[PDB]
């Protein structure tokens, strides 16, 4: 099985994604 | 006298040009669908996702690293699908990051004569998301459709 | 009142003198037929809830980018496919 | 005993023919500064926006977006053309604040009535060491 | 030879260097007739070269396994004259200087307004203080002796 | 949520300190421990922007006021937007 | 009303003021406090506006200083003379141009530096000149030092002359202010009489002097048996000779025959295939037509009598809907403000220069210019030095303008108003078009790094890949390169060899001009050029429009147009002064010329400059790699600089080692100015504390209180620094590598 083409773009792109999503939503908020 | 202060107040940080305030440039901006105050966010996104998804394929498909192979046709027009899920997904957080659950629309009530408005839903957490929603959906459907027409139908076309 | 004359400042009357307009606002009825309307509305409903979409979308982004790359064939990329050369020797032996 | 004059919503502007300079949404989500003043003649003057506008004789009001500019404006007008000058601060609720003469005396003059706020009793080398106000809210400056 | 360094009169590196600097100068020179300006200056140089070369042989330097020669500032006897003379002849001058521009600001110090005695120079003052860093290290001394060199505040 | 600007009691009495200031955050007031009968107060440090025009203007031998920069509002950053 | 108004010994001559340093402003007059003091004194030497309120003694001054310009000027020029008369190798390099390298200056024998004494050539050692004034004197028809020492003479005489002018006509004669005042009759005088009459002047050296000398050179004849310029001046027959009108005298002019002028007055083009540059006929008609054109567009403006135009009049009488007022109240602005007219004529000089430089490299006007490539090299780098400082400077007195010099309750102008309305529209603007100029101009060259460091050729921005062809200049050439057969029917040749053809001038086995083609690397090039260009103006014009207020501080103007900042308030209010403006754009310029001169060195290196072989084929310098590995940065740092710059690195031992010193000292001289521009006053104040404790513990601290430069003074300190280092590189870098091969 080929690990790096699965976990390459999760950790280059659908990581990232999350990350900074979360980091956008819990920055802007107003508790 | 071609140059005008906004809206007759020379006191606002702005101006009145024929590129700001001429009556066609006036109409074309109104009926986009992003200034159709009294119509379903949904409809609106709707059609705002079916011109950008539509006009994304074509850089993707022509200038994509496999633009010269068997797979120019598909793989840029599912690029785009992805950059539509990328776009909408941005348009979600701001949903999520200006409007609350609890708040009205903070769009403006009055219009240039001073008359009384009723304010644009869109700038509402519900109708933000109603719009971000049909802006996904529009988006595949565009892409989708731009992919039937060039690829899967082979209507003639120049492609650049 | 503001609408007078040489006067921009009413003190009952904030919006007009903070120039809070809609400068291309339109509040012309829907120009869409109702039953493409209609068929947009309903068929674009699960998208409506924002953190169901945004879950949903990620999962999804996500899963289609780990299928695509796993699964595509291997004259595609040129990464997914090795050297299909002979490899060369380094300028002192390989060391 | 002072007493801050009433701001006059119905005062006439100067002549001006539009600046980018001016308001933003600031003015409409937060505060934006009104001066007021009493030109004795028509004449012309700068406005700190950019720009020259033509104030018109007897009262002018003019609306700017924070108080320096109210100040500034008041200070070229009270050095060049002798003019007395009040600005206010407006919320989009409507409330009106009378900022500048506190007491209707400008603030460069002495005038009784006036308490001491931020006073320190000492010396500025006589200031407490921050190791002495660590792990505690208060400020050396603030004791 | 000291930390293994060959005299520059016995080293055929240093040799070689001469004969390679003649060599260049000569291949200059061929493009001239004898009788012509740059062809004198040429030789000049030459001369010059030569000059130098034997003079760095014979003065006792070391020359390296490179041909050029060594400085040793180890304080060897031998070679006091590579380093400590000139660092002597630098200090004495330099003292002079400092001891000389010391003694102008301190002459001007006690006036109305000094600094017009800075930006405007007084010649005279300057020129009998001159020659007072003749004498600096004696001076220095006594001075460091007294308790007038330093200034305890 | 301002600056702070503090007065000490080595204030000669000048108002340049006044003068120099662009948002009329300080004052004079009455005093009576120098020869001018009066002191500079910073009761509008709220409207501060920490320009500190007024400390370089100050002629005692350290500054009788102080503008320390603290935590910064939309008219502490001079946001006109 | 337009006389001469003088007013007669306004100043006395006397040392007094010698002795008083500072003595024209009152705040240091005074005397020194601190070290600051030294630097203010010569920081306001020059600025006449600070010293007095009065128009007059500021004009006088200002006409006084032009003519002390005027002296060193005359001086310099002098020297050149001098420098080319002795101890230089003019009349060797006349008989054979094409083989020996000009040389002007020696050095002497003193600690080993006569090795910078090359062999230029023709029995001469010495420093090799670029300056190109060999080339100019062949032009002029020069041919013994004996002229170019009474040249000399006569420019010393002149030095002297302007100097005692500029004595006269402030110390004893000075002109009022109404003088000055008097536009209309200045650009009178200096249309009709300064160009139109120099032109007419310079016209006629050419026909009577230039033309037979310049022929008698290229029809091999020794130099020194071609007969004296006088000669053909009093034997009409020995011009005649050559130019059989000459035989008709003037009576052709008199009578409208003015085809009969049609040996010595060409409208030929291109090149001289004997010597590499423009036919000298050319160039005298051409001088003849610009005076005809300057000498009666110099009768335009009004004076004493009343026919004429009044550029008040002219100005006020352009006024648009957009506009309002139009032009109206600027005649009074640019009559009074001696910034404004310095602001515009800087603007207009640099300008000119750039395209003086441009032109002198695509049409060289000196016989044997072409073919040195040094000269065509320093000359194109040097002017565009000088055009994009004096822009820089433009807009740099056009801030102090705005500062001081402007005021709306009187000398109020409505288009200057309607500028500073929308403002802000302009700065967002352009900072769009300087944002997305930078995108598709340098992420191009990102691409193609990263697309050929991927091992994907394709797929890159080159001639064998995607291309970005420039279609406009393309056209542009093909039709310059056509234009003698239908558009200019009178030409016999086009206006330059770069344009295109099968035309190609090659002297002495170097090629002078080739078609220059355009390509995708030339694209980039281009909108890099456009992309540093529309920064620079960015900076400078929002400088210019925020000089006065902002958003952020509105009493500005009340600030200064030269002061560091506004306090850390406000979030910081660090440079927010027009002179700080104009201290940033200056390493703006500076990039933007030295990347426009790396593209004119590699272009001519790869595809213009070589040699010519006896069978005909071509070999350039570098071989043509300019289409092909300028399009990435790898490519400049390895083709161009790491190449080229084996030229300088390995001229120790030789004639060239002063180009390598002094790449090395630019190189420290660059290093150095960064501890200027990164670092700020405090530490260095609080560090000279130390020192000066030090100091003072030995009783030798100074009264003069020692001081750490002041902010703004750090910051000119640091960009000065800066640019004479990164532009010293470059020289050194260019001379070397364009002498050793070239
Ligand atoms: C800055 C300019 C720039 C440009 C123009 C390009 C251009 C190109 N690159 Mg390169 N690249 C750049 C910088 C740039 N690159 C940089 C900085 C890097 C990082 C090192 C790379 C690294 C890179 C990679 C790794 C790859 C490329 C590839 C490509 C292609 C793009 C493929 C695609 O998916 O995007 C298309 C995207 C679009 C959505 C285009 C949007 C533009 C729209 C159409 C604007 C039109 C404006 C409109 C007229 C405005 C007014 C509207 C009107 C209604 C008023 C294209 C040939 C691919 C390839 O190899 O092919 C050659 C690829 O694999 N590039
Ligand atoms: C702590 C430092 C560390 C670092 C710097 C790296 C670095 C790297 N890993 Mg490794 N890895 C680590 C620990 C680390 N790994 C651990 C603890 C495990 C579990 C055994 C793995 C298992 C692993 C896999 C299965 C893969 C990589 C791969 C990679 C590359 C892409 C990143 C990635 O996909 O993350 C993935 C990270 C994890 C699953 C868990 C980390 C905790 C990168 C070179 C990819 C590859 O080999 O491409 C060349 C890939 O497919 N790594
Ligand atoms: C670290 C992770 C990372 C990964 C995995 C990739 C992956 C890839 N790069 Mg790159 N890229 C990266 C970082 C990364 N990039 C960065 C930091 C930059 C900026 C310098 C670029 C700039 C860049 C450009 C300019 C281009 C690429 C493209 C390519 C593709 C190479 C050829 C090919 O597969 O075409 C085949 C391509 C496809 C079939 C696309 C598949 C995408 C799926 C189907 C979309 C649905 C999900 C999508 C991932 C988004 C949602 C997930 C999440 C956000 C919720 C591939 C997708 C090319 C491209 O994708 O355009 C076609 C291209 O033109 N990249
Ligand atoms: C534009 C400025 C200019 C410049 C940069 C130079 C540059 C040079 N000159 Mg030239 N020169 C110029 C104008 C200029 N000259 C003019 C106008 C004349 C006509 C008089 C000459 C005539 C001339 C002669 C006759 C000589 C030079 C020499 C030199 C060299 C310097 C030697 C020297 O002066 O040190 C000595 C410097 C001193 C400070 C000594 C005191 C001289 C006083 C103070 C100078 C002013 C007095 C009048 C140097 C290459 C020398 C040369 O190249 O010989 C190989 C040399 O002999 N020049
Ligand atoms: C037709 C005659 C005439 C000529 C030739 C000039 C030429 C010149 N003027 Mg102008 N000027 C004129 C009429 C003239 N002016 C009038 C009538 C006025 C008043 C309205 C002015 C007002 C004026 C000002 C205020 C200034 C000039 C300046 C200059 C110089 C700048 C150009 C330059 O340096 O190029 C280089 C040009 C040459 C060296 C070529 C030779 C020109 C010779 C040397 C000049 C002799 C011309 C003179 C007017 C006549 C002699 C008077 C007599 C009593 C001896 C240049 C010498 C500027 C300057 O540099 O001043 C020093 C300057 O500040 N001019
Ligand atoms: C936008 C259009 C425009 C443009 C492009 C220019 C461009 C030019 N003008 Mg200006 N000008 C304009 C509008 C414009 N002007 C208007 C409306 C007026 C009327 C007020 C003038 C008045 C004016 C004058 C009177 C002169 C110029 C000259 C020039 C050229 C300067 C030569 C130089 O570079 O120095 C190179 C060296 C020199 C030849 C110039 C010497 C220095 C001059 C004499 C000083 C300028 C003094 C000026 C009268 C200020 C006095 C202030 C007073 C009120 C106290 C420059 C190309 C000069 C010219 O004609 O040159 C041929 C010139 O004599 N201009
Ligand atoms: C064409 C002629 C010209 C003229 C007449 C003026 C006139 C003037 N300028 Mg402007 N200026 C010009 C061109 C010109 N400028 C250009 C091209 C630029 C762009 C660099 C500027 C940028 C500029 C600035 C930034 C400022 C002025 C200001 C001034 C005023 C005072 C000048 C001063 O006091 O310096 C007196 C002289 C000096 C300080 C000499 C400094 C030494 C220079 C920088 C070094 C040159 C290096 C040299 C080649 C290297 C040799 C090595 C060395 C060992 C010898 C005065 C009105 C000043 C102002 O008005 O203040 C309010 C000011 O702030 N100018
Ligand atoms: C050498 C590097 C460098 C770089 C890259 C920049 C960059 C820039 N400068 Mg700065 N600057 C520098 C040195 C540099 N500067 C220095 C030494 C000074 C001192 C004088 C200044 C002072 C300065 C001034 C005074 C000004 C600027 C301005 C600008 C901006 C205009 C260009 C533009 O926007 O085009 C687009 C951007 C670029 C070319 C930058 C590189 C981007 C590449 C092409 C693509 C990167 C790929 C993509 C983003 C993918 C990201 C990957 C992901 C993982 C994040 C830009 C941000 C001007 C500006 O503000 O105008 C808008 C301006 O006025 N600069
Ligand atoms: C090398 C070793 C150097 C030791 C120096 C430390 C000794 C104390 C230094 C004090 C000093 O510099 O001054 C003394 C003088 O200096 C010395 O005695 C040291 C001389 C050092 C040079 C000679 C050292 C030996 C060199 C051998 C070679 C005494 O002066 P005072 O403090 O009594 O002066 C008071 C004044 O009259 C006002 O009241
Ligand atoms: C985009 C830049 C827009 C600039 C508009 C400037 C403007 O107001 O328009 C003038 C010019 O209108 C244009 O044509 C603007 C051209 C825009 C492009 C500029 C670059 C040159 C190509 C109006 O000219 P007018 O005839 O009303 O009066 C001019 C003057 O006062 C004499 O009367
Ligand atoms: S705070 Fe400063 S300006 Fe104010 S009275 Fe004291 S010393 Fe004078
Ligand atoms: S760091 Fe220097 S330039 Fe910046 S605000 Fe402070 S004093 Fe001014």
């Amino acid at each position: 099985m080929n690990f790096p083409s699965i976990f390459v773009p999760l950790v280059g792109l659908v990581f990232p994604a999350i990350a900074m999503a979360s980091l956008f939503l819990y920055v802007q908020k107003n508790k | 006298q071609v140059i005008q202060p906004l809206n007759g107040d020379p006191f606002i940080g702005g101006l009145e040009t024929p590129v700001t305030s001429s009556p066609l440039i006036a109409w074309y901006l109104s009926n986009l669908p992003a200034y159709r105050t009294a119509v379903n966010p949904l409809l609106r996104g709707v059609e705002v996702g079916l011109a950008h998804g539509f006009l994304l394929v074509g850089p993707f498909v022509k200038a994509g690293p496999l633009r010269n192979t068997e797979y120019a046709g598909a793989a840029g027009s599912l690029a785009a699908a992805g950059l539509v899920v990328i776009l909408s997904m941005c348009l979600t957080m701001y949903g999520i990051a200006s409007f609350k659950e609890g708040e009205p629309s903070i769009a403006p009530a009055l219009t240039l004569t001073g008359r009384k408005k009723q304010p644009d839903q869109l700038q509402s957490a519900d109708g933000w998301a109603k719009f971000t929603g049909g802006f996904f959906f529009g988006g595949v459907s565009g892409v989708t459709w731009a992919c039937f027409l060039m690829y899967v139908l082979d209507l003639p076309y120049y492609f650049k | 009142k503001y609408g007078d004359k040489s006067v921009y400042f009413d003190l009952e009357d904030i919006a007009n003198t903070t120039g809070q307009w809609d400068v291309y606002g339109s509040d012309a009825p829907s120009p869409y037929n109702s039953l493409q309307s209609k068929f947009f509305e309903t068929f674009a409903a699960p998208f409506t809830k924002r953190g169901l979409l945004l879950k949903f979308l990620i999962l999804g982004g996500g899963s289609l980018l780990t299928y695509v790359s796993a699964n595509a064939p291997q004259d595609v990329l040129p990464i997914t496919r090795g050297p299909q050369q002979p490899p060369k020797l380094g300028p002192r032996g390989k060391i | 005993g002072f007493t801050p004059p009433e701001l006059d919503p119905n005062t006439p502007s100067p002549i001006f023919a539009g600046s980018t300079g001016g308001l933003l949404r600031k003015a409409q989500v937060e505060e934006f500064y009104v001066i007021t003043w009493e030109s004795p003649k028509e004449q012309i003057f700068e406005m700190p926006t950019g720009g020259a506008a033509i104030m018109r004789e007897g009262p002018n009001l003019l609306k700017l977006a924070r108080k320096e500019q109210c100040l500034a404006l008041g200070t070229r007008l009270r050095s060049k053309y002798k003019i007395k000058y009040q600005f206010y601060r407006v919320f989009p609720s409507g409330e009106v604040q009378y900022l500048h003469p506190k007491d209707g005396v400008y603030p460069e003059k002495v005038n009784p009535g006036r308490q001491g706020v931020g006073l320190n009793m000492r010396s500025i080398g006589k200031n407490v060491s921050p190791i002495e106000v660590k792990f505690t809210g208060k400020q050396p400056y603030d004791l | 030879d000291i930390a293994g360094l060959t005299p520059c009169k016995e080293s055929k590196q240093f040799a070689k260097r001469e004969k390679q600097a003649l060599k260049k100068l000569q291949a200059s020179l061929k493009l001239y007739a004898d009788d012509s300006a740059p062809a004198l200056a040429i030789k000049a140089t030459m001369e010059k070269t030569k000059k130098r070369f034997d003079n760095y042989g014979k003065y006792g330097l070391l020359c390296g396994s490179d041909g050029l020669p060594h400085l040793i500032v180890s304080g060897d006897q031998r070679h006091w004259g590579e380093f400590i003379t000139p660092g002597i002849l630098f200090l004495y001058i330099a003292g002079w200087i400092g001891w000389v521009g010391r003694s102008y600001l301190i002459a001007i110090r006690d006036e109305k307004k000094p600094t017009q005695k800075e930006i405007i120079i007084d010649v005279p003052l300057a020129s009998s203080l001159l020659f007072r860093g003749f004498s600096w290290p004696v001076a220095a001394y006594r001075e460091l002796l007294n308790g007038e060199l330093v200034d305890n505040n | 949520m301002s600056h702070s600007v503090k007065i000490y009691d080595t204030c000669i009495g000048c108002t340049q300190c006044v003068r120099a200031c662009p948002t009329d955050v300080l004052e004079m007031i009455p005093w009576d421990g120098c020869k001018a009968k009066q002191i500079a107060s910073a009761p509008r440090t709220e409207d501060c922007v920490g320009c500190k025009r007024c400390e370089s203007a100050c002629p005692t031998d350290f500054l009788s006021v102080r503008v320390y920069l603290w935590h910064e509002t939309t008219r502490s950053m001079g946001l006109g937007y | 009303e337009v006389k001469i108004l003088v007013d007669r010994d306004p100043v006395k001559t006397s040392f007094e003021a010698w002795a008083k340093p500072g003595h024209f402003s009152r705040t240091i007059a005074k005397g020194p406090e601190t070290t600051t003091w030294i630097w203010n004194l010569h920081a306001d030497a020059h600025d006449f506006d600070s010293h007095t309120s009065d128009l007059e003694e500021i004009s006088r001054k200002i006409f006084s200083a032009h003519f002390g310009q005027l002296s060193i000027i005359f001086l310099w020029l002098s020297g050149m003379y001098f420098h080319g008369a002795r101890f230089s190798n003019y009349e060797a390099w006349l008989s054979d141009p094409t083989h020996i390298g000009p040389s002007a200056q020696v050095v002497w024998p003193i600690v080993g530096q006569e090795i910078l004494n090359g062999d230029v050539g023709g029995g001469f050692r010495g420093i090799q000149i670029t300056s190109g004034f060999f080339q100019i004197w062949r032009a002029s028809g020069i041919t013994s030092e004996l002229q170019l020492y009474c040249t000399a003479i006569g420019a010393l005489v002149f030095a002297a002359l302007m100097l005692f002018a500029g004595w006269f006509h402030y110390h004893k004669a000075a002109p009022k202010l109404a003088w000055f005042q008097d536009v209309e009759s200045m650009l009178n005088h200096h249309l009709a009489g300064l160009l139109g009459l120099g032109s007419l002047s310079w016209a006629g050296h050419q026909i009577h002097v230039s033309l037979p000398i310049n022929q008698f050179l290229n029809a091999g004849v020794d130099p020194k048996e071609i007969p004296l310029p006088h000669e053909l001046i009093l034997n009409r027959d020995l011009l005649a000779q050559l130019y059989p009108s000459f035989a008709e005298g003037a009576t052709p002019f008199f009578t409208l025959n003015w085809s009969k002028y049609a040996d010595f007055l060409t409208f030929r083009g291109g090149l001289d295939p004997v010597t590499g540059g423009l036919w000298l006929t050319d160039t005298a008609h051409h001088h003849l037509a610009i005076a005809i054109l300057f000498l009666i567009a110099g009768h335009m403006y009004r004076t004493n009598w009343g026919i004429g135009h009044g550029l008040k009049d002219i100005l006020e009488a352009h006024k648009g809907p957009f506009t309002g007022q139009g032009h109206k109240g600027l005649y009074e602005i640019l009559t009074t403000s001696w910034h404004a007219q310095l602001a515009l004529n800087l603007a207009m000089l640099g300008s000119l220069t750039i395209v003086v430089a441009h032109h002198m490299y695509a049409m060289p006007p000196y016989p044997y210019l072409a073919t040195d490539y040094g000269t065509q090299l320093s000359l194109f780098t040097h002017h565009m030095w000088i055009g994009g400082f004096l822009i820089v400077g433009a807009a740099a007195h056009a801030a102090i303008f705005m500062v001081r010099d402007y005021d709306p309750t009187t000398r109020y102008n409505d288009l200057l108003d309607r500028v500073l309305r929308h403002r802000d529209a302009i700065i967002s603007h352009l900072n769009w078009a300087c944002i997305f100029l930078g995108f598709h101009s340098f992420g191009l060259y990102i691409h193609n790094d990263t697309m050929s460091a991927l091992g994907r050729p394709q797929d890159m921005f080159s001639d064998t890949a995607i291309q970005l062809q420039p279609v406009f200049a393309q056209w542009i050439q093909n039709t310059h390169a056509l234009a003698p057969s239908a558009t200019a029917p009178g030409a016999t040749a086009s206006t330059s060899l770069t344009w295109g053809g099968s035309d190609l001038v090659a002297v002495g086995g170097k090629v002078a001009l080739l078609p220059i083609p355009l390509g995708t690397a030339d694209f980039l090039v281009h909108h890099i050029h456009a992309f540093t260009i529309h920064v620079t103006v960015l900076i400078l014009l929002k400088g210019v429009l925020f000089a006065r207020s902002s958003r952020l501080i509105p009493d500005k103007a009340n600030l200064g147009f030269r002061f560091p900042c506004d306090g850390p308030g406000r979030g910081g209010t660090c440079q927010v002064s027009a002179w700080d403006h104009v201290f940033l754009g200056l390493f703006w310029m500076y990039n933007s010329i030295s990347v426009v001169i790396f593209h004119f060195s590699w272009k001519m290196q790869s595809d213009v400059w070589g040699s010519i072989s006896d069978q005909g084929v071509v070999t350039h310098i570098t071989g043509g790699n300019f289409a092909q590995s300028s399009i990435t940065i790898n490519g400049w740092l390895r083709d161009f600089l790491w190449a080229q710059a084996s030229q300088v690195i390995q001229s120790y031992g030789s004639s060239l080692s002063a180009y390598g010193l002094f790449f090395l000292g630019a190189h420290f001289v660059w290093a150095f100015s960064l501890m200027f521009l990164f670092s700020g006053r405090g530490y260095w104040q609080e560090l000279i504390e130390s020192i000066v404790w030090a100091h003072n513990k030995l009783k030798v601290a100074p009264a003069t209180q020692p001081r750490a430069l002041s902010i703004v003074q750090g910051r000119a300190v640091g960009v000065t620094h800066y640019l004479l280092g990164g532009i010293a590189t470059t020289w050194a870098f260019f001379l070397a590598r364009i002498i050793a091969v070239g």
